[PDB]
């Protein structure tokens, strides 16, 4: 994995020694070359995971998250170079350094062979994200949002540190490859109940769980666009990745410890979709949609069937691409009307027809239109939760109805109807904006052709 | 016929011929505890280094 860590570190002298008009182009070009190179991780096998060294490995779960992570950096550089155009050159290089450094932390977060290295990288991903939100966020609430983002994650993760060091003292190792063969059953006791909570609540905060999601519609809203892209596309999926690793160790106690959290997520996907029906902020509507989509991934990890893991990793990749594109569409209107109020700019299909086509396709992937991998992940989670209990089909179907409702309500509100008369700075769509939309959508549609590379370790 | 000692003589350390045995344990000390073992052997490198969680040296 060192052949990806070293070029990501070499993006730092590439962004600090570049000419002052070349610091976006060079980082975009070489991060696209790293994203091209990311496809060598598809050397996967049906029995063995691609095990590089004592420190790094990549199974078929970490590999799509890695390719999505290394693909997200040039798109964040494209999205964030217009509103940081008038920035100081040094602060612009600091923003690009925080993006590169967050990618550097993530690509060795997902490949961490040993779990405390995963914890160090996992909590290292707070610091560039916190700096991006609280420094290049736009409104006043970015400082409070950075507080909530920091102090939910550390409140969840500092019991996780004690849990992992306890496993290190008991099993003798936190290597995940050794713990695939030295895993012992975790019986019913109060000690093992709080063991389960300490191993799971950090990732429940990072997904986010319903009831603990209150960091998210302030951190995802008050960030800039690159912060919103990385938070929606990768940093929620760190939680699901950690769950799919750490639920190896939590059996059979998960089979009754999962019930309150399965209730919280099965009811939170209804409640947050209902919240999306009544949002005035478009960016907050996309934030609560992200909570609504990650609730299904939480249920799919907690029921731990193979169909549920396949649907959960497919839905994680699909939601990363879809939510990143929805935030970029929201930014493309915010850079014209300078307001996140959804009812302000109306009738935009009369003005921006191809951008409205991108709105249509992202709203169709948001409502899980087949054969998109959105529908593949959605559908496999619904199959596995039906096999779990036959009455969960009511909640899954009601969630799908409300999901279609807020997706097409977002589309109709922003794009349809009579246009707003007093708004006259609606520029045509720039080539940068349409290129950003297509670089989100076209991989998301091409992955419907060959979807087996995003279905996890147990496809 | 007695001669008075000179200045310096009655503070000399003299030797005494006795017939009683030397006291072999005058403090009545019991048996001392056996010491801890010494360290011995050649000093090999640490097996796989520090073994601190993931540090491979
Ligand atoms: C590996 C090789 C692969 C080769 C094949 C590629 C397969 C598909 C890839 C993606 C295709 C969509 C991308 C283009 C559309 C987006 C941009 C746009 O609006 O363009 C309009 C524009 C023409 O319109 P315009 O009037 O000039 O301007 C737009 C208007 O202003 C206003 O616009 P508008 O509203 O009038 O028109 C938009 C219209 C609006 O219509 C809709 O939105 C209706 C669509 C939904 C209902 C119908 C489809 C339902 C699902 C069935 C089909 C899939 C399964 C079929 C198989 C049988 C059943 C199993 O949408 C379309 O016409 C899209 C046609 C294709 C639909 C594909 C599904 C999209 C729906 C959302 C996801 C669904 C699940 C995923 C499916 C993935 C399948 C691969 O198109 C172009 O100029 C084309 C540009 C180049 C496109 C290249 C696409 C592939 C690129 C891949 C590059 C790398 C691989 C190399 C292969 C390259 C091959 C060329
Ligand atoms: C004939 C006589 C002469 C023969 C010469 C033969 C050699 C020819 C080449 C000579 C040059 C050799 C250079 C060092 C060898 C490579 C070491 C290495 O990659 O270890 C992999 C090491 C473990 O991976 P592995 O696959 O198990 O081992 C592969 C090798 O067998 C590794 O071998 P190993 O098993 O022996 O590794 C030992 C152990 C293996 O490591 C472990 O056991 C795991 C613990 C590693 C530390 C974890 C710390 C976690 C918390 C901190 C997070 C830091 C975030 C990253 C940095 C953020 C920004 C500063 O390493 C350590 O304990 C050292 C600590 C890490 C320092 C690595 C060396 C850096 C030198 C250059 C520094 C430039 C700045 C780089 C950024 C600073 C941080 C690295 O991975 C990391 O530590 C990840 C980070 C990558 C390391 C730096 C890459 C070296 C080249 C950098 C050039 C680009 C600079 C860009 C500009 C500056 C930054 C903005
Ligand atoms: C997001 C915010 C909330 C985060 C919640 C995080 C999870 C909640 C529960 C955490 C419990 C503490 C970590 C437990 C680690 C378990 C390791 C272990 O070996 O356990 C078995 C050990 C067993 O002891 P032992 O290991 O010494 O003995 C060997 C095992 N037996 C007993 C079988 C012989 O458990 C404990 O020692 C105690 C575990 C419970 C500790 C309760 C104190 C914390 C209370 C909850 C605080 C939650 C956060 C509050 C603040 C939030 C922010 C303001
Ligand atoms: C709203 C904010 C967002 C959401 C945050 C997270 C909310 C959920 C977190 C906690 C989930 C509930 C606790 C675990 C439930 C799983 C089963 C269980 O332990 O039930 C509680 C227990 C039931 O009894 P039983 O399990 O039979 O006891 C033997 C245990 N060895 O019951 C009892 O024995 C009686 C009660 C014991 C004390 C319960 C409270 C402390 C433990 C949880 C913390």
């Amino acid at each position: 994995m060192l052949k990806y860590i070293i070029p990501t570190m070499m993006l730092m002298p590439l962004t600090w020694l570049s000419k002052n008009s070349m610091i976006w182009i060079n980082t975009t070009l070489h991060s696209l070359l790293i994203s091209l190179t990311s496809l060598l991780l598809l050397n996967q096998f049906g029995d063995n995971s691609l095990n590089f060294s004592l420190t790094f490995f990549s199974d078929s779960l970490s590999t799509p998250l890695l390719i999505l992570t290394m693909w997200l950096l040039p798109l964040m550089l494209m999205a964030s170079q217009h509103h940081l155009s008038k920035e100081n050159l040094a602060r612009k290089k600091l923003f690009i350094s925080m993006l590169i450094l967050l990618q550097l932390f993530l690509i060795m977060t997902f490949t961490a062979t040993e779990l405390i290295f995963f914890y160090i990288m996992f909590e290292a991903t707070l610091v560039p994200t916190l700096i991006i939100i609280t420094r290049w966020g736009n409104q006043t609430e970015r400082l409070n949002a950075g507080l909530y983002f920091l102090f939910y994650t550390l409140a969840g993760s500092l019991p996780l540190l004690v849990a992992l060091i306890y496993i290190q003292n008991t099993m003798g190792s936190l290597n995940f490859l050794i713990l695939q063969y030295w895993v012992q059953p975790m019986p019913n006791s109060w000690s093992n109940t709080f063991m389960w909570l300490a191993c799971m609540m950090a990732f429940m905060v990072k997904m986010p769980l319903y009831g603990l999601h209150l960091w998210l519609p302030k951190a995802h809203v008050e960030a800039p666009i690159a912060g919103s892209m990385v938070l929606a596309a990768i940093l929620l999926k760190l939680g699901g990745y950690g769950m799919m690793r750490i639920t190896l160790l939590l059996n059979p106690i998960t089979d009754f410890m999962a019930y309150p959290f399965i209730m919280l997520s099965l009811w939170g996907m209804i409640m947050t979709s209902s919240i999306c029906l009544r949002q005035t902020d478009l960016k907050s509507l996309i934030a609560y949609s992200s909570v609504s989509h990650m609730a299904l991934v939480i249920v799919a990890i907690l029921i731990q069937t193979p169909w549920s893991y396949m649907g959960a990793t497919a839905l994680m990749i699909a939601h990363g691409l879809t939510s990143s594109m929805l935030f970029c569409l929201a930014n493309s209107n915010y850079e014209r009307v300078h307001s996140r109020t959804m009812i302000l700019a109306r009738g935009l299909q009369t003005l921006l027809p191809l951008m409205a086509a991108w709105w249509l396709l992202a709203s169709l992937t948001n409502l899980a239109l087949p054969p998109s991998i959105n529908l593949i992940g959605e559908l496999f989670v619904v199959m596995s939760t039906f096999s779990w209990s036959n009455i969960t089909i009511i909640l899954m179907g009601l969630n799908m109805v409300i999901t279609a409702l807020y997706s097409l309500y977002m589309l109709i509100t922003t794009q349809r109807g009579k246009h707003t008369h007093h708004i006259n700075n609606i520029l045509p769509s720039f080539t940068r904006e349409n290129a950003l939309m297509s670089l989100h959508m076209l991989p998301l549609l091409l992955l419907s052709l060959n979807p087996k590379i995003i279905l996890g370790p147990l496809y | 016929g007695w001669v008075r000692p000179d200045l310096g003589e009655l503070s000399k350390v003299t030797k005494v011929k006795t017939d009683r045995p030397l006291p072999e344990n005058p403090y009545h000390s019991r048996a001392r505890p056996e010491p801890n073992p010494e360290v011995e052997g050649d000093l090999k490198p640490a097996r796989h280094g520090s073994r601190l969680f993931f540090w491979t040296m």
